[PDB]
RNA sequence: AUGAUGUCAUACUUAUCCUGUCCCUUUUUUUUCCA
């Protein structure tokens, strides 16, 4: 509806109508705007095809059911790392189990 | 034709994403894919010549993928023909989807 | 069976073709009616001068079009049609307004054509897609 | 003076041309012998009635086409407003409904055609730019879940008129020109120099006596713009009285008082009217333009002003070239108009610059991020650099994300797609900044309002032709003083702006030339030499130049025109010379078209000729669709040479019915294709003049290659085991990578261009036989050299 | 061929014969 | 069917029959003729490319060479009267029409090579 | 087109080889081809028609 | 008994090399019986 009315108003859909809804929907909204919309508009029957790839390659695809270019990216596990650290004890409780202090490195923000 | 070819060749590359220890024969396939990615019209000329004139093909290999509760046959075709088949595949699915061959109940579909 | 089916397809085709043909001939004859009554409703105070202006403009139009066709075989096609398409031309002629488009901060924040699912390989570290810090 | 003997020879040419055409007419009426029972007539009378019927049907719906057009054409400008009566109103509903009725009565037939071929037909064994709306319902299909005021116009026009920098200067300068025949009118942009001056002169009565007022411009479309606005003021139809004539586009009628044209158009009016008798005023705009035609017309009209005192010569320009202007024109007075809208703050870099591209980048970075509202214009040299620039800017865009706001990077040059040229003309979207990376084409004739900043790299791509060896090199060159001056002046047109130069005040005031080399010096002059030999100047040495060319360049020019035969062994015109001279293209192409008559490859050489006319911009080569473009180009590649490749592409385009989306699909610029088409038909409009008969090579590309041989025999190179080397000069050339034979590498090659880019180059080349060179030019090409 | 009278893959083709001077590697093999 | 399955020649001829019928009904559509396609008297020549200096008098003279003329009508711009640079000429014989045509085609009068055609005029 | 149909069906008839056993496919379908999706779904379409009936 | 002629690959020499084809700024030019 915002698209149609932005034709009626003939204004330009700006980033503000589309950052509340940036990772929502099933394709995904951030698919409308990826780089290769132009050569992926010609890939049809890709779902059947990834299904039949099991008779061609000797390995098992655990995401046989989806495609990241076409379906968006349907999960985000970036809070998991943060809350895992807060549950193990924090970087301090985590590094008192390690050889961290025997390195005498002044602090752990530089580790690499 | 070049969009359908780019899609075919990207799909064929997707096997050796790892860039593993592969072998001679996958080495040879990667060679064919790269030289067709560089010079896309000798490729397509070959492809249509094949589709027009060829009717006796080389021999296929079979082996089984052991899934511990049943086995899956895995077929091993040669590179030149894998490229011709990948392009034929893309072309058929594209056209079939444009002329509406498959009614809406044939359902590993691209929509969900 | 293929020969029999080919024949039956062809003849069913031309059957319905002709039926729709007669349907269009009916449509156009009622358009005949429409046109006659159009001119009939036509036939029966700026009207006088704008009318002399009708004959004015149309008559020197036929004069200019005649003599265009005459001097050059078709300079009516050298003059009238080619006049009305080129870009800076139209910008000069003040012609107004000769699809959805939007912000471009959106685009190309993402690049690629392949699914990041490695094509079935799993042993590479693709869990999170933004560095920790 | 020389003007009058020129005149003499010209009128002699006109009567000789008339008599020549008359002789041709009688000759051909001689050559075509007009040699022009009961049941015989009773048999053929039915058949002539058959063709009568049929051609009458074509002609009948043709007159229905005539009045079909005419109904809606006349009702456009009469009905929608005026208080008109029963009769013509009735006729409006009649023509409206009745044309709709005809439209639907043919739409019925069309509908049945398409729905009756729609069906299933068992197979038979027998031995517009919206792919981001074909990918926007794929998502919305995947994501669905259902189960008077015209007086006010004129008062406003005159009110703004009153605020021109020439409007108070009206009467003083009108009396000024009433005094002296020759008047220098020095004035900057926006002054009204081009618009109001001819209006005034219309107001003065210089139009009576049946006189006209000429205003010439260096550019067609600029002439159109000026004409449009002056007609807007004039409140009349542009084209009847205030009119313009440029190539392929006449918008003048016999009411024409104010005729706008280009300098070449006025030159070619000197092909029709030597003393300019119907024009009382010739107003030549921005003559600083340094055009071949500008410095030809200068001399010719100087002689006219000497020989025609009541004639009016007004030549206005922007810059300080008035010294030499008056000096050549015997010290005309200089009327100063002050015009400069808004103040311009020009900044200098603190030191000189090392990598001015990155300096450009980071300059616009900071200007955008820190400046308040206002557009940005930035100069670069050209296309390769310009897309690299936009690459860098859009890279920064991606990396810094929403910590910035919308940076519409807009590149612009001449050969990029025209829709994307139009792209920059949209009014800026609120909140967003509009940054235009440009070539010096946006120095002149592109007025994009809103520009408040402009940055100058102090450089430019200047051509430099040293005839020394025939080298035409588009080289990097620090920009002129006047160049940077107006590159500053390009800004400020709506508000106080800034112009940051990438170089210091030191380098500016110290290391700067005033005006770019008057082109007569730098350019290759074949067409204008042939042209003044067309008017009959035998002694071209003591000719009235403003800037004479070096004797060397005209030497090699004359030797060239002699070699191709246009001059006899003393250097005057052959019949070939003059007939090739009328063709407004260089003699290379004209002599090849001369050969097409001998070899019977008329249409093909016509089309190749039309192709090299605009060639440099045929094929688009985007970075985001590189491979699709390379392939749609490799599609046409035929053996023999890229000239016949161009032949084939035009063949295929006209095959399509001259379709735009054809060229869109096949990665070809529609602009070049369309202009090449109209220039081909213009050559056919001159085709009977030069005595050319229309025959095709019948698929014999040997004839077409041999006609190209006869035309461009000078333009040939041969193999050497140290590279490709010239035939005559034996200086080293190289193969253009964009050439259809770039890796086939023929032993004997013909070319068309001669540049020395990063390597010495030649463009649009073809494989030749060296035997055809002796077949064509045994007096210039002898066997010992091949 | 029958259908036309009435109207790569190099395994199938015969073998290019031996040259006069066999290329060195042809000999060492 | 069989109004198509006979040839390609008379198929396109029947295509001409139709396009004829439709262009007729199409002119009657836009409301010009009272009667539907009266086949025209073959006894008039529509002779175009005419000169604004040649009037009914000189037409009558030059077209009197081949037959008895019935009249000479150059259709007039009504309130200006100047020749439209075409004309109709009316004979007594079909034989006159053909005898004038087959010699007067593409011929020069008053320095203009005029055209002769039969009258398709339904007026 | 009969050309592509002949290619597709002449391609399923190949020699299948494991370590030292070889035979010829003559009856079924090799699913390790790349157009086998199209063949399977079209044939299944014919069987959807047999199961539902043309009317339904 | 050793000729030149060679489109012969191999062998060999100089503490002989690791030293490589990429892509054009701006822009103007008179026209002729229609049928």
């Amino acid at each position: 509806l915002k698209r149609q009315e932005a034709i009626a108003q003939n204004r330009r859909l700006t980033l503000e109508d589309l950052e509340d809804s940036w990772d929502r929907g099933i394709p995904r909204i951030n698919t409308l705007f990826q780089k290769d919309r132009h050569t992926l508009a010609y890939d049809k029957g890709w779902r059947v095809r990834t299904d039949f790839k099991q008779y061609q390659v000797l390995k098992q695809n655990p995401f046989w059911w989806t495609h990241q270019r076409h379906d968006g990216k349907l999960w985000n596990l970036n809070n998991y790392r943060t809350d895992m650290i807060q549950a193990l004890g924090g970087v301090e409780g985590i590094l008192e189990h390690t050889l961290f202090k025997g390195t005498y490195f002044p602090t752990w923000e530089g580790l690499f | 034709d070049t969009k359908l070819l780019i899609l075919a060749l990207e799909r064929l590359k997707e096997a050796y994403s790892v860039k593993s220890r592969l072998n001679q024969s996958q080495r040879e396939e990667l060679g064919l894919i790269e030289q067709a990615y560089d010079n896309p019209h000798e490729a397509l000329s070959r492809i249509k010549r094949h589709l027009l004139t060829q009717r006796a093909f080389k021999e296929v290999g079979i082996e089984f993928m052991d899934l511990y509760s049943h086995l899956v046959p895995v077929y091993d075709v040669e590179p030149l023909e894998k490229i011709t088949d990948a392009y034929l595949d893309q072309y058929l699915w594209y056209e079939a989807d444009k002329r509406r061959l498959f009614p809406p109940w044939i359902k590993p579909a691209d929509t969900e | 069976a293929d020969r029999k089916a080919r024949e039956a397809v062809e003849m069913r085709a031309q059957v319905e073709r002709k039926m729709a043909q007669k349907e269009k001939e009916k449509h156009e004859e009622k358009l005949r009616e429409m046109a006659q009554k159009a001119r009939e409703r036509r036939a029966g105070d700026g009207e006088a001068r704008e009318r002399d202006e009708i004959r004015h403009d149309r008559r020197k139009e036929r004069q200019h079009d005649r003599n265009l066709s005459r001097a050059a075989p078709d300079k009516r096609s050298k003059l009238q049609r080619n006049e009305n398409r080129d870009i800076s031309e139209v910008i000069a002629l003040g012609v107004p307004n000769p699809e959805v488009q939007y912000d471009q901060r959106l685009f190309n924040q993402s690049k690629g054509m392949d699914s990041g699912f490695a094509g079935g390989e799993d042993e590479i570290y693709n869990v999170y897609d933004q560095a920790w810090r | 003076d020389e003007w009058e003997r020129t005149e003499r020879e010209r009128l002699q040419d006109l009567e000789e041309r008339d008599a020549f055409a008359e002789r041709v007419r009688q000759r051909d009426k001689d050559r075509t012998r007009n040699v022009l029972a009961e049941e015989d007539r009773k048999a053929m009378v039915p058949e002539l009635r058959k063709k009568s019927r049929r051609e009458y049907l074509a002609k009948r719906e043709r007159e229905k086409l005539e009045d079909l057009e005419a109904e809606l054409a006349d009702e456009e400008f009469l009905f929608g407003d005026v208080e008109l009566s029963r009769h013509e109103r009735q006729e409006l509903k009649y023509k409206r409904r009745v044309r709709d009725l005809a439209r639907e009565y043919r739409a019925a037939g069309e509908q049945e055609k398409l729905e009756a071929t729609n069906r299933y037909h068992m197979p038979k064994e027998t031995r517009p730019g919206e792919e981001q709306r074909r990918w926007e319902e794929a998502r919305l299909g995947a994501a669905s879940l259902k189960f008077s005021t015209q007086a006010q116009q004129k008062e406003s026009i005159q009110a703004v008129r009153r605020s021109l920098p020439v409007f108070p200067f009206r009467e003083e300068l009108l009396a000024a020109i009433a005094n002296h025949q020759v008047l220098i009118i020095e004035g900057e942009t926006g002054s009204g120099k081009t618009t109001q001056i001819p209006q005034y002169l219309f107001e003065e009565g210089y139009t009576n006596k049946g006189m006209k007022i000429a205003c010439t411009q260096p550019r067609r479309v600029a002439a159109m713009s000026v004409a449009a606005r002056v007609a807007r003021e004039m409140g009349v139809k542009l084209g009847n009285e205030v009119g313009y004539s440029i190539r392929f586009e006449d918008c003048t009628s016999e009411r024409t008082v104010l005729r706008y044209m280009t300098d070449g158009m006025l030159l070619r009016e000197f092909l029709s009217e030597p003393d300019l008798a119907s024009y009382s005023v010739v107003m030549v705009d921005e003559a600083h333009e340094r055009t071949l035609h500008t410095d030809i017309l200068f001399g010719l009209i100087k002689d006219v002003a000497r020989f025609r005192p009541e004639l009016k010569v007004l030549v206005a320009s922007a810059t300080m070239d008035t010294a030499r202007f008056s000096t050549f024109f015997d010290d005309a007075p200089v009327f100063r108009i002050p015009g400069r809208r808004f103040p311009v703050d020009i900044f200098y870099t603190k030191a000189p610059e090392a990598d001015y591209l990155e300096a450009c980048v980071v300059s616009v970075l900071q200007i955008h991020v820190t400046q308040p509202p206002g557009d940005i214009l930035v100069f670069l040299t050209g296309q390769e650099e310009i897309e690299a620039a936009c690459e860098m800017l859009q890279d920064r865009c991606r990396r810094l994300g929403s910590k910035i706001r919308e940076l519409l990077v807009l590149p612009i040059y001449a050969n990029l797609p025209s829709d994307m040229q139009a792209r920059i003309f949209q009014p800026t979207p609120p909140g967003a900044r509009k940054v235009v990376v440009a070539t010096n084409i946006a120095e002149t004739s592109l007025t994009i309002e809103g520009i408040i900043y402009v940055l100058d790299p102090g450089f430019c791509k200047q051509k430099s032709y040293n005839p020394r060896t025939g080298m035409e090199s588009l080289t990097v060159t620090p920009c002129s003083k006047a160049s940077a001056n107006q590159r500053a002046g390009r800004a400020g047109r709506v508000a106080a702006g800034k112009c940051f130069r990438l170089y210091t005040a030191w380098a500016y005031q110290h290391e700067l030339e005033e005006t770019t080399v008057p082109e007569i010096q730098r350019t290759s002059l074949g067409n204008v030499v042939l042209l003044l030999k067309s008017l009959g100047i035998h002694d071209l040495m003591h000719f009235d130049f403003l800037d004479p060319p070096p004797y060397e360049t005209l030497l090699l020019a004359l030797e060239q025109l002699y070699a191709l035969g246009a001059l006899n062994h003393l250097g005057e015109l052959t019949t070939s010379g003059r007939k090739m001279a009328e063709l407004p293209v260089d003699p290379m192409l004209s002599k090849m078209i001369l050969a097409s008559e001998k070899y019977s490859c008329s249409e093909e050489i016509l089309t190749v000729a039309a192709m090299l006319s605009v060639n440099n911009s045929i094929f688009y080569r985007p970075k985001d669709k590189v491979v699709h473009a390379d392939n749609a180009r490799v599609n046409f590649f035929l053996p023999g040479g890229d000239h016949l490749v161009l032949l084939n592409v035009y063949t295929q385009w006209a095959e399509s019915g001259y379709s735009s989306q054809w060229c869109y699909e096949n990665f070809v610029q529609f602009r070049s294709m369309r202009r090449a088409r109209d220039v081909r038909e213009q050559l056919e409009g001159l085709l009977e003049r030069v005595e050319v008969g229309l025959s095709s090579c019948q698929g014999d590309y040997i004839r077409v290659r041999k006609a190209i041989t006869a035309g461009y025999f000078y333009h040939t190179a041969r193999l050497t085991r140290s590279g490709y080397r010239t035939v005559k000069q034996q200086q080293t050339v190289f193969i253009h990578p964009n050439s259809s034979l770039f890796e086939q590498q023929p032993r004997w090659l013909l070319y068309h261009e001669l540049v020395l880019t990063t390597k010495e180059f030649m463009r649009q080349v073809l494989e030749i036989e060296s035997s055809w060179l002796l077949e064509v030019a045994p007096h210039y090409y002898k066997a010992k050299e091949l | 061929f029958l259908l036309d009278k009435a109207a790569p893959n190099p395994e199938t083709k015969p073998a290019r014969p031996d040259p006069i001077d066999m290329d060195e590697d042809e000999l060492e093999m | 069917d069989d109004f198509k399955g006979r040839s390609a020649e008379e198929v396109e001829e029947i295509k001409a029959e139709k396009e004829a019928k439709t262009q007729a009904i199409l002119l009657e559509m836009v409301g010009d003729l009272p009667d539907a396609d009266i086949k025209p008297p073959e006894n008039v020549l529509f002779v175009c490319k005419l000169n604004p200096v040649t009037t009914d008098e000189d037409l009558e003279i030059i077209f009197s060479r081949f037959g008895p003329i019935r009249s000479c009508e150059v259709i007039r711009d009504w309130k200006t009267g100047e020749s439209l640079c075409y004309a109709f000429i009316e004979f007594e014989k079909e034989e006159d029409c053909e005898k004038a045509f087959f010699k007067m085609d593409n011929v020069l009068i008053d320095d203009r090579r005029i055209h002769v055609d039969f009258s398709q005029s339904v007026a | 087109d009969h050309n592509i149909a002949d290619y597709m069906t002449a391609k399923n008839n190949v020699v299948i080889n494991y370590k030292d056993m070889n035979h010829t496919n003559s009856y079924g379908i090799i699913r390790g081809l790349q157009f086998a999706s199209f063949i399977v779904q079209y044939y299944g379409l014919v069987m959807d028609l047999l199961v539902l009936g043309l009317h339904r």
